[PDB]
DNA sequence: TGGAATCAGGTGTCGCACTCTG
DNA sequence: AACAGAGTGCGACACCTGATTCCA
């Protein structure tokens, strides 16, 4: 077993001491117990573990998909790739042999002069059918797809062109379709014994109340994986922090997302207009809707230029109304037959999310998000983009069939593209991709409620 | 064409339409009487209520060209729709010669509408109807924006 | 040692190549002890073959079997060329008298010389078998993806489907009948499908180490600046093909030149261009007077649509002649000669490409008339395109705003622009303002579909690609 | 004035012909 | 009476998107 390069994890092991916020002696009791399970760690760059389960079949399609062209492969990326390419092979989870099916491959540059290859499954994806407390810490999976061995009759499909010779698979391919399903359901039911675990994909997360608690756990885990047979990547994993992150949040002590909504007060006409504008749907089921709305029109009407007079009284007017919207009005039961209907939109700083059915007359349930300092900088798109994540998730967390409606426009566009003109995509669009595939989501573009100049959340 | 030093006054209209609460639309205009400097010299914002933007424009127009009438002297008009002027420019002799009708042969929207800025303009032919649109203008139309805003918001 | 039939004269080749060097007389001379002391490697024979010192290749993955046929009529003149080519063959060995269940009909091929190629007829077979989809063979990304230097060379393998064999058991379907006698190969037969997709996975497979190589089929090609470096790969070359048991033959290689063709395409100090021959071929046509013949002019026109800015416009007549008229007949005009004439010309009037670079940011500028547009491509700090395209509209893109003309013209060339890219960035070079705008753009003034409309603002949020704003060389 | 059924038309899949390179 | 690859075009159906038009 000789691979090409090794990581410093000796390194990576004393700055995960140091980062972990624990006593000196906890510090040095937890350092001895990771120093007494050696073998644990991938030292080896691309080294990939094994898995003892029956192989899965994963060619349950009925009609025989058509090969797909290839196109030119830039000569900077071809040392570092090939390189790549020849350890998987002397893994032996790569092999040479002829196929009906190819797959398109290119590379995408990383953040230094590496390259990252990545392989486009849209073909073969398309016509296969599927079926808290203080103390946290975290571990993650480095590669565990390529844990569960493939069925000999199904590995001609994963095939691909490289170097003029083509190249078959033996374990779960990345990105596709129904590969992340089958490698959860079976890292979920892997620790179906220790209660209070959190896996997601790939990274799994603890929490404990006390110390020797937690050392408890970790030796447990750790037996556990290693009597499975799987390989941490120390790199990107944490532990013993009073911050991390997960599932694209920030967990502190003992959520985030909240459903009080408010507003801090207005200073311009701009903002005025914005909130009459972002609250015109209100009118559609409330009927005491215009009592309200009159005061806000009576100040629109006898106000000029920038400059407002708006009282406090404008105040409690807003504060009525938003409980008056939020408390109990309308609110419907959701209808489990009917499909589910989500509109989002962004703000400078928030956003906000609604939720029908059937495209019902009445909301279901409210969402927002605060922004940090982080995502403060970002472009607009970014911070819309994991606004649209969270929503999603939000979404299929109380799903059936889903639509959203978003300003974003390359979603649909992605979602229906005839065949011609398929080509590549962007380092991120992959990511959102891993949901596009799915049909049972479907999203849409209709310019509603533009929301540019808005007084942000309270404090 | 003759500079604006010449005609005897110049109006500015502008329409603007909002989305109101079992109501479609809520809708105001707003004209400007000016006599040459620029010197705006007075100011009429109405609102109509439920319609849309096109048919406060064209109330806006035929507002502007009955003050018109009332007032002596060649005078010109701007506007921000371009559309109705040159329509009327290009299918006036055609609109009162086939009698108020489109070329699909239909009473086209805003007959009477239609009937008095034909007639208006027939009776006082001397009268410049145009539409510039960054210029000398770009004031005087924000501030008729204004006033179309405050018509419309009015109820 | 081999002995065949027709012997060949080696030393007036070896010659030939070493007087048509650029080289000086040492440099003639380190060249001719080169080729002297690797003197195994080319051919001494007519019809010499190779063989391969790999594991045999399995094609027999049909499930059912085709009915056999028989043989039709034959040529006469070439009966003694290929009876001596079949008797040669048996002297070597690829080609065994053997009686089976399957057999396939013959079919000769002229040549350039007196001989006649072998080519066989393979229907039922080739449907009764499962084809493998490999894609390695793209001739267009070569020629434009490739690399120029000072000094170029190519080498050119002969018979090469004959040295790779087959399985014991999977040589039945090979089988084929001459004069009463049934015969089976050995090796890769020529005209099987699968054939050509092994060749060139086996060759690209041995050339992956050498740096700046181009293969394609049976063509090896690299350019080097100085001669120390190109005498170092070139003897690199000549041991891995000795040891891969290839061979190569003088007449349809050339090495160390300035100017040399490839795939139909000369190369030359300043880049590619077209032949010579093809120049003469298009100057001896005359007026079409069949669909069959129009249709094959207009290929051969098409085959070099890709070196002049504005090809397209001009032919638009000749392709909507085609469906005027119905059948072989076809209604002539003297309108049309006098196009054929312009097309003619303009290419006689023809300038040279250049390559694509990999590390550089590509850059497009487009442009729009009234009822045409035009595409160019650069790198950045150049000045001579790489490459040309032109759109015609349609009649529904007639009835469009000139901003949908010059958006769509935008999608028309970024559809190929960024399978160019390679990985690169994008700048783009366009008349239009700015983009937000383009996204203000209210919907009462526009005509087209909505389903166009957003796929053009697909393009607004890729990072890869930026715009910029230029005023140069306006017309309406 | 506005609102939704019927209907003509653009976009997409798959078929055909030809060229060249080998 | 041949294949693989590439390039371009044209042609007959399918399916839906938008406009015309009638009616409340």
């Amino acid at each position: 077993l000789e691979l090409t390069v090794k990581l410093p994890v000796q390194d990576f092991k004393k700055e995960l001491i140091n980062k972990a916020n624990i006593n000196n002696e906890e510090k040095k009791q937890l350092a001895k117990l990771l120093d007494k399970y050696d073998v644990l760690w991938q030292q080896w760059e691309n080294q990939v573990g094994h898995r003892k389960i029956p192989p899965h079949n994963i060619a349950t399609g009925t009609v025989a998909p058509r090969p797909q062209r290839q196109y030119h492969i830039n000569t900077k990326a071809k040392p570092s790739i090939q390189q790549v390419i020849d350890d998987l092979l002397k893994q032996g989870v790569l092999i040479k042999q002829t196929s009906v099916m190819n797959t398109p491959i290119y590379p995408v540059p990383k953040p230094d002069g590496k390259w990252r290859m990545v392989l486009d499954y849209r073909a073969v994806n398309k016509t296969v059918p599927l079926i808290r407390q203080k103390y946290k810490s975290t571990i993650d999976l480095s590669n565990g797809f390529w844990a569960h061995p493939i069925t000999k009759d199904s590995q001609w499909i994963t095939a691909f062109t490289w170097e003029g010779k083509q190249h078959v698979w033996t374990r779960l391919p990345q990105g596709f379709l129904n590969s992340p399903a089958l490698f959860t359901a079976d890292v979920v039911d892997l620790l179906k014994n220790i209660p209070g675990i959190s896996v997601y994909v790939d990274d799994i997360y603890f929490s404990t109340e006390t110390v020797s608690e937690h050392l408890k756990i970790l030796e447990k885990v750790f037996k556990i994986l290693l009597e499975a047979g799987y390989i941490v990547s120390l790199k990107k994993s944490a532990l013993l922090r009073y911050e991390v992150t997960f599932l694209g949040f920030s967990i502190t002590q003992t959520s985030e997302f909240k459903d009080k909504q408010n507003i801090t007060s207005p200073r311009t006409l701009k903002e005025l207009q914005s909130i009459l504008g972002l609250f015109n749907f209100a009118r559609n089921f409330v009927p005491n809707f215009s009592e309200i709305i009159k005061p806000l029109y009576s100040l629109i009407s006898t106000a000029e230029g920038n400059n407002i007079k708006w009282t406090s009284e404008h105040t409690r007017y807003l504060e009525e109304i938003v409980s008056a919207l939020n408390h109990a009005g309308n609110l419907e039961q959701r209808d489990n037959e009917s499909p589910l209907v989500v509109k989002l939109n962004a703000s400078p700083k928030t956003g906000y999310i609604r939720y029908y059915n059937k495209g019902g007359q009445k909301p279901i349930a409210y969402a927002s998000h605060v922004f940090t300092n982080t995502e403060l900088k970002f472009t607009p798109l970014e911070k819309l983009l994991v606004t649209m994540h969270k929503a999603l998730i939000k979404a299929i967390d109380l799903a059936q069939p889903i639509e959203v409606y978003s300003p974003i426009i390359s979603m649909q566009k992605l979602q229906k593209t005839p065949l011609p003109e398929r080509k590549a995509l962007s380092t991120r669009w992959i990511t959102w991709l891993s949901y596009l595939e799915d049909p049972r989501i479907t999203f849409y573009y209709d310019k509603t409620l533009p929301d540019l100049k808005n007084v942000p959340e309270t404090v | 064409m003759l500079p604006i030093i010449e005609y005897a006054a110049v109006f500015y209209t502008d329409g603007s339409a909002i989305r109101s609460p079992n109501k479609s639309h809520s809708s105001g205009m707003g004209i400007v009487h000016a006599v040459f400097e620029l010197t705006i010299e007075h100011q009429w914002s109405i609102p109509l209520g439920d319609h849309t933007a096109q048919y406060a424009e064209i109330s806006a127009v035929e507002f502007a060209c009955k003050k018109a009438n009332n007032i002596s002297g060649p005078v010109l008009i701007v506007t921000d729709s371009d559309y109705v002027a040159r329509s009327v420019n290009e299918e006036l002799p055609f609109w009162r010669s086939n009698g108020f009708v489109n070329n699909k042969k239909k009473p086209l929207k805003h007959i009477s509408k239609w009937k008095n800025i034909s007639d208006s303009l027939l009776l006082k032919r001397d009268i410049i109807i145009v539409h510039e649109p960054t210029s000398i203008h770009t004031q005087g139309n924000n501030l008729a924006d204004k006033l179309a805003t405050q018509g419309s918001y009015t109820v």
